[PDB]
């Protein structure tokens, strides 16, 4: 019966909640009491990339920390050069409604997707020198919210159909499908070793997935509303989520709990993007206050602010080498902060 | 035969004008009303320009030309304020260079105000007749027309100060401005007259278009109120002066000199009213007032 | 560098195509389409000519793009903000749904469900300024339906005859009362007309009015 | 919705049956990695304009 | 992706002839094109260049004001208008394509060129090795020297390499030092700095025997080097 399993199921949530208390020896705020603070993080707009004629929804650095991609509703996907601010490629999209971007770790491929329910993959290095679309991954039934390449052949995507998928670009079929989310999935982050990836969904939960098996390892709760951004700590043993509760929270995978919450009474708008620093001591979070905050990730004290945008900060990515932090926004401008 | 030889005296006495060596009831009264109008122009435009610059809201081409009108009117206030403290017995202390400085300031200031009004009219015609919603706006045409207005104002205020004046033909020149020529007065007045009729045709086309298209589907009342108050300020504050200048340059023995000191006051009252005619409707900017 | 100089020639050649493409897209008119499943949006789309479906058509040298987003079946709260900046929101309601009920719910009328969707759209924080064209479809079937069934089944309070003219008029005004932004957005309501091919012409007149009234705002002449 | 409940119960049972490390130890590990890679972080300690690509 | 050129043949001196190169199979409108001529017995020599969309047209010292170069993007053709040919213009006129963006490979594809026989502050690259004997399976190094520091401020040493097999068009091997072109085996490698450059082949075959060239791209007019023929 429904009741037998439900009265059973609510018990299984207890042992999980019971054990998490037993492993709550002391709060990170208590352990990190004697760390010297980070100091004022004064970060200035070095470069400003112009040429989008609509709001920007996604951007992603390259593994070389110099080139980057950005999409907007203008139906243009532009590959920028951050050093010289000059446009390398401007890819026309079939669908103006794009919500995500990814630049392949090899830099040969770039991928974008949105309300068209398709993840289109564009080939950059092409004998005839004109970025051409290689494959169109059509197996989702809701808007694609995020996508991150594993190799030049594996891409994992998260959609509004409450499911994530791992694809095989050559065959164009979902090698694995991750189901378990009870709400619309908003963002995913791959681990440094590319063996696990955590996803955040509208059901105020984040789930740690296994890319090979295709089953969810752990599920983290604690937010109160939608989770809009997620990123791992550089060491892959922690991650942070940005929600509409205007709080960012740092979860651990080993301890399976929540460590910090980055809330300030003054902040009441929702976090749109989060990202870490190369060392993981700074957690940069892009709010809807039209500005972007920089948090001390072990003290939870808002040390520094990057306010330069007219409209909301949609996307916020840091480079692999950590020399720079770039924020997009609905004001149609990408700004490189250093 | 040119006589930069003659002093201010020769010029007035050659015309019908009177130096007014002592102050007068009329003179004290006009000085008071003029200084009042000048103080009002200066204060009102400082608020308009400060507001149009401080708010990121008012950072669009229409508001740019509005701020330009506020500055041109502030310049007019300064010219009329300097014309005062140079009238009545003070005029007797003038030299030909200084008098020309005074009249040139008046010319360039008013010409700039009139050109701003026509430019705001040409911009509203452009803005209304576009068939798009957003139209990513540049700051090119606004700053181009800002420099055309000011270039034409300075060249108009300097032409008599250099070449186009009756230092050379005593016989053929004005009764009021004893030195500018009937040719320069005809030019300035016909320039202002054609500018007004161009403002009238543009705002008529705006109203005809809005009428047909929106009534095919109250906006008529608000639009005709705004149209009628914009053209009216101009007509009730310029038609005096313009008809008077034409009378001076066409009709001999037309007693035009008596109501001169007053009609100029009216023309400067126009620049007084402009900051409030162009800021009364915009609820946001109007409230911005603190 | 000689290579870098040529690089900047691309970036300028890119930017001159992005401006030309941006100015081509600005001339296009962006209408969002919404409504219930059985609204008649299908029938409207036919007269005008998975995922988010686009329809392109031209009338009197104006280009229209209609975004039929009925097929998303996900939470509107996360992707509706994509459509801020549409000229107008076409909204279709079927007049013949006053006496029915949704196939899923017990006794919540289809017409009452249409209002719940209309309340959330007209008062959505993303469309504070956006005008709403409101098509009321299947008007002829509503005439036949009202002549036999009462309108009290859907609206409990109603003083008025079962006549087409008055029955309809109450609904139109009942839909028009949902907006709190009374003097910010204008709802242009039309009864769907088959043969005249006026449904497209009503969209034309309603869109121009939204453009002409907007043009009067940014130029301050209003 | 019989299947949904049945699929649900084994999911948590697998979720509950994992090794959990104390927050004390995990806390230290995040503190240790940040201090070990601190002096390699451009944003934490600003880098002179000579080595700043921007 | 083939490039073929038309014209050439036999022309009396002082005559004006036109060379047309019909691009086919690639995005011709977004490629900066060149012309490179090779004398019947001598090495390569750059002559002309057009940027993308005819925005920038350059010329060599010997052909300045004598040659007119034009492109017809819709028809995917490239034109060269030659005026008053001299006896020193006898060369095979290859057509080269190149695209300039961050990380691109200019001079990657070379046309077959046309034969033209007329009747009758500049960087200098120097390589003093010619007809070097080598055996298959051995390791050979080819050295190049410049008269100027090619290492630009950003760190790009704009030195290129080429390989011309006997009776074939030149083929790019290395588009900048410590870089490897597309479709060329890993055996070719190049390491150098400032004015000293080397090209190292680990193990070769009968396929890669021929003459090698060195080109700089630091500044126009893209002076080439003399040949370096591998003898086998
Ligand atoms: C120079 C022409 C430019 C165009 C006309 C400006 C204008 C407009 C409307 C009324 C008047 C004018 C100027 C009239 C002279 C200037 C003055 O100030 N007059 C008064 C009249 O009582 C004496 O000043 P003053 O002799 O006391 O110094």
């Amino acid at each position: 019966e429904l009741d037998q399993l439900r009265q059973e199921a609510e018990q299984l949530k207890n042992q999980i909640r019971d054990a998490r208390k037993a492993c709550a020896d002391a709060t990170l705020s208590q352990i990190t009491n004697n760390i010297d603070p980070v100091g004022r993080i004064q970060m200035r707009t070095r470069r400003t990339l112009r040429g989008h004629l609509a709001k920007i929804y996604a951007m992603h650095w390259g593994t070389d920390s110099r080139l980057l991609v950005s999409a907007s509703q203008d139906g243009k996907l532009i590959i920028w050069d951050s050093y010289t601010t000059n446009k390398v490629h401007a890819i026309p999209l079939r669908s103006s409604w794009v919500m995500t971007c990814a630049y392949a770790p090899s830099g040969n491929y770039v991928a974008c997707g949105g309300l068209d329910n398709i993840c289109s993959i564009y080939n950059l290095k092409t004998r005839e020198g004109n970025v051409r679309v290689s494959r169109e991954l059509a197996g989702h039934t809701g808007y694609l919210s995020c996508c991150r390449f594993l190799d030049d052949n594996q891409i994992v995507t998260s959609s509004g159909d409450t499911t994530c998928a791992l694809w095989d670009i050559e065959t164009g079929q979902q090698t694995t499908t991750f189901t378990g989310h009870t709400g619309d999935v908003m963002s995913l982050s791959l681990a440094p070793d590319t063996r696990l990836f955590v996803s955040g969904a509208c059901d105020a939960s984040a789930k740690l997935w296994d890319v090979r098996e295709g089953m969810c390892r752990q599920t983290f709760t604690g937010h109160e509303s939608d989770i809009n951004a997620i990123c791992f700590f550089p060491n892959g043993n922690a991650f942070a989520t940005g929600s509409d509760d205007a709080t960012c929270r740092l979860f651990d995978l080993r301890a399976d709990q929540e460590l910090m919450t980055y809330s300030h009474d003054n902040i009441i708008c929702g976090i749109t993007s989060v990202s870490f620093s190369k060392s993981g001591r700074l957690l940069l979070a892009g709010y809807d206050d039209f500005n972007c905050n920089v948090w001390d990730a072990l003290k939870a004290d808002r040390a520094g602010v990057l306010a330069g945008h007219d409209n909301r900060v949609s996307c916020l990515g840091v480079t692999d080498d950590g020399m720079a932090v770039a924020t997009g926004s609905w004001d149609s401008f990408l700004k490189i902060w250093n | 035969q040119c006589f930069y030889n003659e002093s201010i005296a020769f010029f007035y006495n050659r015309s019908g004008k009177h130096l007014a060596t002592e102050w007068n009831t009329v003179s004290k009264l006009v000085m008071g009303l003029g200084i009042t109008v000048c103080i009002f122009i200066m204060l009102a435009n400082l608020l308009v320009m400060v507001a149009i610059y401080v708010n990121r809201r008012f950072h669009f081409p229409i508001y740019y030309l509005m701020a330009n009108l506020a500055a041109a009117d502030f310049f007019a206030g300064l010219a009329y304020f300097y014309l005062m403290f140079n009238t009545g017995p003070n005029t007797r202390r003038l030299t030909v260079s200084t008098w020309l400085l005074r009249q040139g300031l008046i010319d360039t200031s008013l010409t700039a105000s009139v050109a701003n009004l026509l430019a705001i009219a040409i911009e509203r015609h452009i803005t209304v007749f576009r068939m798009q919603l957003h139209t990513r706006m540049s700051n090119r045409r606004v700053v181009v027309v800002i420099v055309v207005i000011w270039t034409m104002a300075i060249v108009m205020g300097a032409i008599p100060s250099v070449g186009w004046n009756c230092i050379c033909d005593i016989e053929n020149c004005s009764n009021m401005a004893p030195l500018y020529s009937d040719s320069y007065l005809v030019f300035w007045a016909i320039f202002n007259l054609v500018t007004f009729v161009v403002m009238v045709v543009l705002y008529a086309h705006i109203f005809g278009y809005v009428r047909q298209r929106t009534m095919r589907m109250d906006t008529m009342m608000s639009l005709l109120k705004t149209v009628v108050i914009v053209l009216g300020a101009f007509i009730i504050c310029w038609t005096p002066g313009l008809v008077l200048l034409l009378l001076d340059v066409c009709c001999p023995q037309c007693d035009v000199l008596a109501y001169e000191k007053f009609f100029l006051l009216l023309a400067e009252f126009n620049s007084a009213m402009n900051p409030i005619i162009y800021s009364y409707r915009d609820k946001e900017m109007s409230a911005t007032f603190r | 560098s000689a290579e870098d100089k040529a690089a900047v020639e691309r970036s300028k050649m890119i930017d001159r195509n992005l401006r030309e493409d941006g100015e081509k897209a600005a001339r296009e008119v962006k209408l969002l389409l919404l409504g219930a499943g059985e609204s008649g949006k299908s029938t409207i789309v036919k007269q005008m000519k998975t995922g988010i479906v686009e329809t392109h058509f031209t009338f009197k040298d104006l280009h229209f793009k209609m975004f039929d987003v009925g097929g998303q079946r996900s939470e509107r709260k996360k992707w509706i903000h994509c459509f801020e900046g549409v000229t107008a929101i076409i909204f279709c309601v079927a007049l013949s749904d006053y006496d029915l009920v949704l196939a899923e719910d017990e006794e919540m009328n289809r017409m009452h469900e249409s209002m719940k969707l209309f309340d959330s759209i007209c008062n959505n924080k993303w469309f504070t300024d956006t005008s709403i064209i409101l098509f009321l479809n299947k008007k002829d079937l509503f005439e036949e339906k009202i002549k036999k069934s009462p309108l009290t089944i859907c609206y409990p309070e109603y003083a008025g005859s079962n006549t087409y003219e008055e029955a309809a008029a109450y609904i139109q005004c009942q839909f028009e009362d949902l907006n709190k932004r009374k003097d910010t957005k204008e709802i242009y309501t039309h009864f769907t007309c088959a043969t005249d091919t006026k449904n497209v012409q009503f969209v034309f007149d309603a869109v121009t009015d939204v453009i002409i009234k907007n043009n009067l705002k940014d130029c301050g002449l209003f | 919705s019989i299947a949904q409940a049945r699929k649900l119960v084994e999911q948590l049972k697998m979720e509950a049956n994992i090794d959990r490390i104390k927050v004390s130890k995990a806390a230290a590990d995040l503190m240790a990695y940040c201090e070990a890679h601190a002096k390699e972080d451009p944003l934490l300690t600003p880098v002179p304009a000579s080595e700043n690509p921007f | 992706v083939q490039l073929v050129e038309s014209g050439g043949g036999l022309v009396q001196p002082g005559g004006s002839r036109k060379l047309s190169c019909s691009a086919s199979g690639f995005a011709f409108s977004s490629f900066g094109m060149h012309w490179v001529r090779q004398a019947p017995e001598k090495g390569l020599e750059w002559v002309a260049y057009i940027s993308s969309g005819s925005g920038t047209i350059y010329y060599a010292d010997t052909v300045k004001g004598r040659f007119t170069i034009s492109r017809d993007d819709p028809k995917n053709t490239l034109f060269l208008q030659m005026t008053s040919l001299r006896s020193e213009d006898t060369a095979m006129y290859y057509c080269v394509r190149s695209i300039y963006y961050y990380g691109s490979s200019p001079f990657d594809f070379w046309g077959q060129g046309t034969t033209l026989t007329v009747s009758s502050s500049d960087i200098v690259m120097t390589q003093a090795t010619s007809s070097v004997p080598v055996t298959p399976g051995e390791s050979v190094s080819i050295s190049c020297r410049s008269s100027k520091s090619l290492l630009h401020s950003n760190g790009n040493t704009y030195l290129y390499w080429f390989l011309q097999r006997p009776g074939q068009s030149p083929q790019l091997l290395i588009y900048r030092m410590s870089n490897l072109a597309s479709g060329v085996p890993d055996r070719f490698s190049g390491s150098g700095s400032g004015t000293a450059f080397t090209l190292t082949i680990s193990r070769l075959e009968a396929e890669d025997v021929g003459v090698y060239y060195c080109m700089q791209h630091l500044e126009y007019p893209l002076t080439f080097g003399a040949g370096t023929k591998l003898e086998l």
